[PDB]
């Protein structure tokens, strides 16, 4: 695809944030970023 | 070709698990750092398994400084992520088309070094196991392969002992022929699963040998001895044999070692919360006299209220289990 | 023989009886003394 | 050469003590914290009883 | 030079294949050993 | 001479014990250490206190690889005796003539190396101290004095403030005339006494500072301040040390934050009534490296009283109060 | 300078939590096992009655 | 500026200036607050 | 014994053991007061 | 250099007098400020 050929060099980066989608996408809970990102007991 | 089922065999293991009782559970080679170390890991599911961590580390060449990881999986899929403090990416990607039939994929993206990249497909029969993997692959301008394949099999040829053999071919250049080289291998578990043999006998001249046996509910031990043959013009064979033993409680793992260079060395894991656990790791090598220190945490938590509670123990309004 | 021991043939018989020795004190009951009751 | 096996029994003896030392004191705390779970669980047991 | 690369691509392919065939020798020998143990 | 009784001063302490509770119970200079280590007392009596003790240790630059000691300590006499492995051996005597006016030998011998002698006597009256300490003395065939020659004075002239001096003379090669410098102190403890301020005006230019609090019954805090005088043109070398100290029934913690970027704690942990393990860790900012040390100690006894007393059952009879 | 401003926030984040760990966790090792042995004095206090 | 950054006189205020603020933070209430009850 | 001057401060710590040998009333023998263990 | 030792042993000399004059000071300091206390 065009998006694919205009970036290959940074899009190694959207990896992690599409296991963390598809975390998210599965609880029942569905935190927020800041919930996702940190270490605390959100709940 | 009908008497296979009269025969009655088992499928053995994989290759990877040959010596996994004595290399990753008795010994603590998996287990030994140096430096200081925290790891803080948070559950948010536990059906469709997905977790978050944070990794700080000091005093140690093997570790980085810092490094964030995710995982998911449920029962036919295992993704995860990582990321350290100098922009490293790492990737994996396992999906099973069966329970007998696994295909994984392994990345690792760094910058200013080239990528590496790993291939594996694995299949386990009724009474053999398969697996052909290949490292870094590449291909030249008229289509010949580069890097190194792997393949390797394992076959039942009694209810207790097992014979395999496994394959290597590596071609790093392209610009020249390709090697070769074939290794042996062979396990044998008891009748009464109380004390597993296994050997090898690589393609580089090693010759490994192991031995487990499961002393009490809570007490195991193992032993095992590497011979390597190599040259100067002149023969020079160096080896090796270590001894060691675990012993597991229900707050508590303790991992104690020998060898016979002059080293001794243990591990402790003492779990003084439920959700939280301190490490210690020391050596004292008599031959050259020195020592290597690691203490470390380890902090578990979770996303959601019920988690939280399970994982206190308290389970749903303060009434544990039964 | 001291020119025995300079052999890769010392090296081998060591690492052979050390393991033997450990497989034959690993199975022997000494090792069933070294696991507590508690 | 008795000064030399002296010396030889010496370098053994503390090798020997830093070994068994560094070998047999966090077994001895796990072991420890083992039995006091099963004397506060008998006691738990008496107090249920 | 060239020559010596057709024999060592020869030995390896060799190596291979020998490797293949004690793979089928080693999926054949349990009925093998059943045959060898009920005739004893 | 009249009116001091009615003044009613007391006795100040001792110029060694100036900043005592900062420097050495509050921070952790004197307990850290680095890499393995075993300590093994052995107590044969406690009023007449004769003990014995093995050191073991390895990955330290301070410690030495093995240490044998033995100290006997009654009412007006100290004994000490220590041995190295390699045989390098120090030794201990004091004396007190009274309970007020103690003389201290101490000698060191190593195979080598020249010996190390160091005598000192220490007066200790109603309201001020003197100590005269000489550090390896020695005498040519002319006579003259070679070596290092101290002596201090600390006068209380208030109930709570205490002010003084210090004096060196250091003649070291004999031949070039030697050199002299004076120091100045003071020490303030308050009223409650719950806070106690100390200051020193070194003779090298130095100047430190320090206060110790104590919080609450279990919880004592101190922060010193170092500033050193150097000719690098003039220059200034400081450091600001701040820490706290936690004492429980059967822990003690210490954690120590320093300017230079270095952060640091101590943690002694009784598992045992016999036994003891310790915990020390350092981390430097400003460098990005680490130190680790771990260790244990050992407490035992030699006969059955002192047995059942340090286990807690005294014979037959209750532990009671 | 924008990354460059965020690099020093990450690297004060890092040394801010690294410092809070190794001064915390000993601290609540030993204040946990003052207060599990107030918990057994009060209970055996209760058993007294 | 720049040039007092690298007197010797910096460092002298400095460490004066964390030496006050210590010691008003130890005689403070912010220190009671950081003794546990128990 | 003024020619025995390099080997005599070997005695000071025996002496020391003495003193404190000479104030026990159980006074135990050579091993055990060298003895780490507890030993009673 | 002997004319250069003199001022160097005079001012040690010097010194150490002046620290003595000090501590005499120090000594009968208490009674002076009691008096100047009880007077102001
Ligand atoms: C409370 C703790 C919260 C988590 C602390 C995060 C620490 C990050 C450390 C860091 O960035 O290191 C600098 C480093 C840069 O380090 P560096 O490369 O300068 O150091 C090189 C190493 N030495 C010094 C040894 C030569 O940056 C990274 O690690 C890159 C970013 C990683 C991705 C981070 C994603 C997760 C972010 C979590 C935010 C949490 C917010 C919660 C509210
Ligand atoms: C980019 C990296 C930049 C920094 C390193 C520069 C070197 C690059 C090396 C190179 O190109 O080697 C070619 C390598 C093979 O070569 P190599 O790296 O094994 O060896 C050659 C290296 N040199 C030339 C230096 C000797 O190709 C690959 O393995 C694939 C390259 C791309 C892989 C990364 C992207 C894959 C697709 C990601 C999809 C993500 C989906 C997310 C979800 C979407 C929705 C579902
Ligand atoms: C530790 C000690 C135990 C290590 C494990 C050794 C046993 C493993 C058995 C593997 C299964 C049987 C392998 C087999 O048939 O071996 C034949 C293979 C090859 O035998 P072969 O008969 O195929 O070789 C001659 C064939 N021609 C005539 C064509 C050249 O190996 C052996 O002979 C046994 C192993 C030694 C390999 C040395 C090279
Ligand atoms: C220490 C290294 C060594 O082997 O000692 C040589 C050396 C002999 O000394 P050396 O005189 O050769 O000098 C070696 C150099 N230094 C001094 C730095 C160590 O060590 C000893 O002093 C003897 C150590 C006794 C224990 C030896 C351990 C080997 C294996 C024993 C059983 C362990 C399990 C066996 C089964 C598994
Ligand atoms: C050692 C000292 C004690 C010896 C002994 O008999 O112990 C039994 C003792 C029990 O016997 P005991 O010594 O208490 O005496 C028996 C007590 N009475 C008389 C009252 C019945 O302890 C044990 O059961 C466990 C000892 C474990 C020792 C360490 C094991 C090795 C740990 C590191 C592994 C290294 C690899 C080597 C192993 C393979
Ligand atoms: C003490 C003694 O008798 O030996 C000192 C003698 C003195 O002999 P030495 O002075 O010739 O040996 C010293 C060795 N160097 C010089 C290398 C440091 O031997 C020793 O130093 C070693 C033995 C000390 C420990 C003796 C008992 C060991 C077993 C305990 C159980
Ligand atoms: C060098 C160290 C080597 C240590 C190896 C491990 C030894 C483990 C022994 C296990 C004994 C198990 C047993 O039967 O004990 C039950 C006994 C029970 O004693 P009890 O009967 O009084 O306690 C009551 C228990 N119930 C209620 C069940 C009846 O446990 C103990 O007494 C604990 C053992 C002593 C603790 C450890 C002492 C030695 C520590 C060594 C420090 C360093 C010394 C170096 C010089
Ligand atoms: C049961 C045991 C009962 C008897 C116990 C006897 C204990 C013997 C020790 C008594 C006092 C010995 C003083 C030795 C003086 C130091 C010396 O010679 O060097 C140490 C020497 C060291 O050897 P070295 O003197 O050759 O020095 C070599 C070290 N380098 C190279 C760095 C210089 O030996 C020891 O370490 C001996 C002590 C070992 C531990 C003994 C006590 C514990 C035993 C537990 C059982
Ligand atoms: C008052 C000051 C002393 C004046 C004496 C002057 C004598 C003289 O000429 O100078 C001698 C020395 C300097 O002379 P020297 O010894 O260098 O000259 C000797 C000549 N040669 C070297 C050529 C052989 O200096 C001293 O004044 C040293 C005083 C030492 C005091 C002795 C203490 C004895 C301790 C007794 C109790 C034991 C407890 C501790 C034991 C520990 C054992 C390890
Ligand atoms: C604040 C941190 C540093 C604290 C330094 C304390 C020094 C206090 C001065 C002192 O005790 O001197 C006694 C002082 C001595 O200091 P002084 O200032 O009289 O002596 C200096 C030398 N002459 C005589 C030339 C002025 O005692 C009294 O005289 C009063
Ligand atoms: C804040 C908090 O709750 O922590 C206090 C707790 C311990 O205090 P605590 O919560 O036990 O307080 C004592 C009990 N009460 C509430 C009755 C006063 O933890 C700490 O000390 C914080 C540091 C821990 C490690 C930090 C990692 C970053
Ligand atoms: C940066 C690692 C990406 C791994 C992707 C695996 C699936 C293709
Ligand atoms: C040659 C392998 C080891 C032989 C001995 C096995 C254990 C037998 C039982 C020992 C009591
Ligand atoms: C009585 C001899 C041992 C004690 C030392 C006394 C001298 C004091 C130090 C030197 C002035
Ligand atoms: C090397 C000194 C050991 C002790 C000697 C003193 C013995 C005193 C005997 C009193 C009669």
């Amino acid at each position: 695809s065009k998006i694919l050929t205009l970036t290959h060099n940074v899009a190694h980066y959207g990896w992690i944030p599409f296991v963390l989608y598809l975390g998210w996408a599965h609880t029942s809970n569905r935190p927020n970023f800041l919930n996702l990102l940190s270490p605390l007991p959100s709940v | 070709h009908s008497h296979r089922q009269s025969l009655e065999l088992v499928n053995p293991g994989t290759v990877e698990n040959l010596n996994k009782e004595v290399s990753r559970d008795v010994f603590l080679s998996q287990y030994f750092f140096t430096g200081l170390r925290a790891d803080l890991n948070k559950a948010f599911s536990m059906n469709p398994a997905f977790q978050t961590s944070h990794t700080f580390s000091i005093g140690s060449q093997a570790l980085p400084k810092y490094a964030f990881s995710a995982l998911f999986a449920n029962d036919n899929l295992f993704a995860q992520g990582n990321i350290d403090n100098d922009l490293s990416v790492s990737g994996r990607l396992n999906y099973g088309w069966d329970k007998k039939n696994i295909s994984k994929v392994n990345l690792q993206i760094s910058d200013g070094q080239p990528t590496m990249c790993q291939l594996e497909q694995d299949y386990q029969a009724s009474d053999f196991s398969v697996n052909v993997k290949t490292l870094n692959p590449s291909f030249s301008e008229k289509g010949e392969f580069t890097g190194v394949a792997v393949a390797s099999f394992l076959q039942s040829v009694t209810p207790q002992l097992a014979l395999g053999l496994e394959t290597l071919y590596s071609r790093t250049d392209g610009s020249a022929p390709g090697d070769a080289g074939v290794s042996y291998l062979t396990r044998y578990v008891s009748k009464k699963q109380d004390w597993i043999f296994s050997g090898q006998l690589q393609a580089n001249g090693a010759l490994i040998a192991s031995l487990w046996r499961k002393v009490a509910q809570n007490v195991e031990a193992g032993i095992e001895t590497t011979l390597q043959a190599g040259m100067v013009i002149q023969p020079t064979v160096e080896g090796s044999t270590t001894i060691g033993a675990k012993y597991e409680y229900r707050q508590s793992v303790y991992r104690g070692t020998l060898d016979s260079n002059g080293k001794v060395a243990c591990f402790l894991e003492r779990k003084v919360l439920p959700t939280l656990s301190v490490l210690f790791c020391g050596e004292i090598d008599h031959f050259k006299n020195d020592t290597k220190i690691g203490c470390g945490l380890q902090f578990e938590t979770a996303g959601n209220q019920e988690l939280l509670m399970l994982q206190q123990g308290l389970d749903a309004d303060g009434n544990p289990l039964q | 023989f001291q020119a025995f021991k300079e052999s890769p043939l010392y090296t081998i018989a060591l690492n052979g009886a050390f393991f033997v020795a450990g497989v034959a004190f690993i199975q022997s009951p000494l090792m069933d003394m070294l696991a507590p009751q508690l | 050469f008795v000064r030399n096996a002296f010396t030889k029994s010496g370098n053994l003896a503390w090798t020997l003590t830093t070994t068994a030392l560094l070998l047999g004191v966090p077994l001895s705390l796990s072991i420890l914290a083992e039995q006091q779970l099963i004397e506060m669980e008998k006691t738990f047991d008496l107090q249920s009883d | 030079s060239e020559e010596e690369k057709r024999a060592h691509q020869e030995q390896t392919e060799k190596t291979l294949k020998q490797a293949a065939y004690v793979a089928a020798f080693l999926w054949v020998s349990p009925m093998i050993w059943h045959l060898v143990k009920k005739q004893w």
